[PDB]
């Protein structure tokens, strides 16, 4: 068992390093490009910031995990980290959702809109997404305590609360984002197909990756969590093999999930020719 | 509407000289500017787009910059094919507003204007409208002052001035000022005159003719 | 990209017109189409713009409530309809494309008009066709004399003047037409020749007017 935890620790260290470097570079280039006459996008900067915060919080999780699931730090760290991580993760997911619809609208609706109006719209959307992410994340930390750091929900209906929270994490966390992103990237692909000039410059094998990496990142984790919750409901028989399999699956898929943090810079900005040229210039 | 002033209004630089044209906005526009080039009676082309990017196709001589809300177009060597007005556009705020333009013209040495006076043909007197013409030929630079004073009685408010474009060979202009009156009014007066003042003239030249 | 305009022509004041810019070589729906106007011998001006996809049109102040811009994607075309035209609308209209690129969505630049069509003169003049009247600017009394032909009261433009059956082409100037107050154009064409040659070789100027196919060979002589 300790072998698995050590392997996951190594993977986490690698992910932390890569994500930190990539997000820092992206943010720096985004800040500096505005002096060269470019028009950088607010969503990319906010997404980079959110990924940077999650990566910064990873080390606390690694330290807690290596310590045989013990929690040496106090309750203050419990609350602060479980709040920061959740807020940043939800913000990143919501920005990935909003970015697809913005990209699609850029080719049809915003073709003849002055830059000032679209800039104002983008700022409003960014503020709204940040506020919504914080509001959705707050309840989880609202009832988090340590004594083993975990959540102690109200007893009278404790059962419901569990599933309650889970539903949100699958309804507003992965279901709707995937639905919207897939639908709007398919529509964008169709719109590019309709035109002829755009075909030569752009490539249709990048949008498919955009819409598939989300699944590759967040489907195993959610299915594992749903299996765990169903097990906690005693629907599945209680067995040592089953509990061990669930534990291993949850840990490995959690480790895989954070790859979502370090794969955004490589997928949304690095492959962009203009960004690469600007980076080489800088 | 965002007002965009542009200077200098008119340039004069010989081939090979550098050129600099400045565009001043009113509010702050973030790098949303462009510079075109309208040849005489032709569709303008896009020279520079965004703050400083160069449209693919233009020679490397043309370049742009930015400083707060003041933009500038700089040309290293002014090739003979670069003589045409350049306009300044901003795209940040609708409605889009262009600039006045800064015509770039050939340069040469000062040359005096040849002045001539032409009365109206007796045949035109039948129509009842009499026109007299003062002609300035083969002069430089564009600036030139022409005035009418019939028997020392200054006339103003009724006259048409027309100038050509830089001559292909000599790079000189040519100006025509037409004075229009009525047959009775022309017959009433005794003598007519045309006075020309120019940079290449030490003193004004007054060419006068009598009605008979 | 081969944008081409159409339409245009003399229109009585207060009439109406419909200019059409028909694109090609690309889909119109992925870029906005603007209309630019240039008054005779003046700077450019903006008129209207349209996004063919969902039709979000923005107009200029001088044309607000008068000019309607529409798009047809089934033919890659845009149409500007103008009504209640005033005397100040005399100008030349171009249609421009504000190119948009998707392959740089994340890190883009403030685009600008790049492909312009040709002009289409729109003369809103209440006058009618007329034939030019040629008058001789004879040489002065008294080493190079000058003489010319003044063509007055003609409409519409243009007019071509050649001196002595095209024999003379050096020292001959034809000034641009000037719109008189009455609304009929005037134009002087003058050439300078040696003083001695006068009185020996007869000089004649050719005034040809295609709109009324009027040809006049005026014999200028002192
Ligand atoms: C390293 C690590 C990575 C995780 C990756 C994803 C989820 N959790 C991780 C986690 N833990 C476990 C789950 C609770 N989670 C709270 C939370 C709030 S919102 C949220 N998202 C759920 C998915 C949805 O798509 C977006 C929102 N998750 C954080 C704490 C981690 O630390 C392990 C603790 C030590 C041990 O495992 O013993
Ligand atoms: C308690 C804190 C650390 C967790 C709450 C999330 C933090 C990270 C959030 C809350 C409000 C957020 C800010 C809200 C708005 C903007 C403007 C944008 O143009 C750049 C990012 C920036 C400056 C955000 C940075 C991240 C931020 C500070
Ligand atoms: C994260 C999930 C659950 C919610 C995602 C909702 C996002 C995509 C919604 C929230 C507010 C919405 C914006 C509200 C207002 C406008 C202005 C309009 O002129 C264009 C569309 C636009 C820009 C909307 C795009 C979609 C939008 C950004």
């Amino acid at each position: 068992k300790s072998v698995l935890l050590y392997t996951l620790s190594f993977i986490y260290i690698f992910i932390f390093v890569i994500g930190m470097i990539a997000n820092s570079v992206v943010v720096w280039v985004n800040i500096q490009a505005k002096t060269t006459g470019y028009d950088t996008h607010c969503y990319i900067l906010n997404l980079a910031i959110a990924d940077l915060w999650v990566v910064l919080t990873i080390p606390v999780w690694v330290v807690s995990l290596v310590q045989h699931n013990q929690w040496p730090m106090g309750e203050l760290t419990c609350k602060v980290t479980h709040l920061i991580f959740s807020i940043n993760l939800f913000g990143s997911i919501f920005f990935l959702t909003c970015m697809s619809v913005d990209r699609y609208l850029s080719i049809t609706y915003f073709t003849n809109t002055p830059s000032s109006r679209k800039k104002m719209v983008r700022r409003v959307v960014c503020i709204l997404v940040w506020l919504l992410a914080f509001c959705v994340s707050l309840p989880d930390t609202y009832y988090l305590k340590t004594v083993y750091c975990r959540s102690f929900y109200p007893e009278h209906s404790i059962k419901e609360w569990l599933i309650g929270m889970e539903l949100v994490s699958v309804v507003l966390g992965f279901a709707v984002p995937f639905s919207i992103i897939a639908v709007f990237y398919f529509l964008l692909a169709r719109a590019i197909s309709a035109s002829s000039d755009q075909e030569k410059h752009s490539s249709r094998k990048i949008i498919f990756s955009y819409v598939v990496v989300f699944l590759v990142c967040w489907l195993p984790y959610h299915v594992a969590v749903l299996l765990d919750i169903f097990s906690i409901l005693h629907y599945i028989p209680f067995t040592c093999r089953l509990e061990h399999a669930l534990f291993t699956a949850l840990h490995v898929t959690q480790c895989l999930s954070l790859v979502h943090c370090c794969v955004n810079p490589v997928l949304y900005s690095f492959i962009n020719r203009n960004y690469r040229y600007e980076l080489m210039k800088a | 509407d965002i007002q965009m002033t542009q200077s200098p209004s008119s340039l004069s630089a010989s081939v090979g000289d550098r050129v600099t044209i400045t565009c001043r906005a009113s509010q702050s526009v973030s790098s949303a500017v462009a510079w075109y080039q309208q040849k005489p009676g032709k569709a303008p082309k896009l020279l520079i787009y965004s703050a400083s990017s160069l449209y693919s196709g233009v020679p490397s001589r043309f370049s742009g910059s930015r400083s707060g809300t003041d933009f500038t177009l700089t040309i290293s060597s002014l090739q003979p094919e670069d003589f045409a007005t350049y306009y300044c556009q901003q795209s940040y705020y609708y409605p889009i507003t262009f600039g006045q333009g800064t015509k770039v013209e050939i340069k040469r040495t000062v040359a005096a204007p040849s002045v001539f006076i032409f009365p109206p043909s007796d045949s035109q007197l039948k129509s009842g409208t009499a026109s007299v013409v003062c002609l300035l030929n083969n002069f430089y630079p564009r600036e030139a002052k022409v005035q009418w004073k019939v028997d020392n009685a200054l006339q103003s408010g009724n006259s048409q001035e027309s100038v050509t474009e830089q001559d292909s060979k000599d790079s000189t202009y040519s100006l025509s000022s037409t004075l229009t009156l009525s047959k009775a009014d022309y017959e009433k007066h005794k003598v007519y005159a045309c006075e020309v003042t120019h940079q290449g003239l030490s003193s004004p030249v007054t060419k006068s003719f009598n009605r008979g | 990209v081969q944008l081409v305009e159409s339409g245009g022509g003399l229109v009585q004041p207060g009439g109406s017109l419909r200019l059409s810019c028909a694109a090609s070589g690309f889909n119109i729906s992925s870029s906005s189409i603007h209309w630019v106007r240039q008054a005779p011998g003046k700077g450019l001006e903006w008129v209207a713009s349209i996004s063919p996809s969902y039709g979000y049109t923005s107009y200029a102040d001088s044309v607000k409530g008068r000019f309607t811009i529409s798009a047809d994607t089934s033919k890659n075309t845009a149409y500007l309809q103008m009504n209640s035209l005033r005397a100040e609308d005399t100008a030349v209209y171009y249609c421009a494309r504000v190119s948009y690129w998707d392959w740089t969505w994340g890190w883009s630049k403030y685009e600008g008009m790049d492909y312009w069509g040709q002009g289409t003169l729109v003369t809103v003049s209440s006058a009618s066709t007329k034939g030019p009247s040629v008058f001789p600017l004879a040489p002065s009394s008294k080493g190079t004399a000058a003489l010319g032909c003044l063509v007055k009261d003609y409409f519409p433009e243009p007019v071509t003047v050649s001196w002595n059956s095209g024999a003379l082409t050096s020292g001959v100037h034809t000034f641009p037409a000037v719109l008189q107050s009455s609304g009929l154009y005037s134009l002087s064409s003058v050439v300078t020749v040696p003083s001695s040659s006068l009185g020996t070789q007869t000089y004649i100027c050719n005034v040809n007017h295609k709109p009324s196919n009027t040809k006049v060979d005026k014999k200028v002589e002192p």
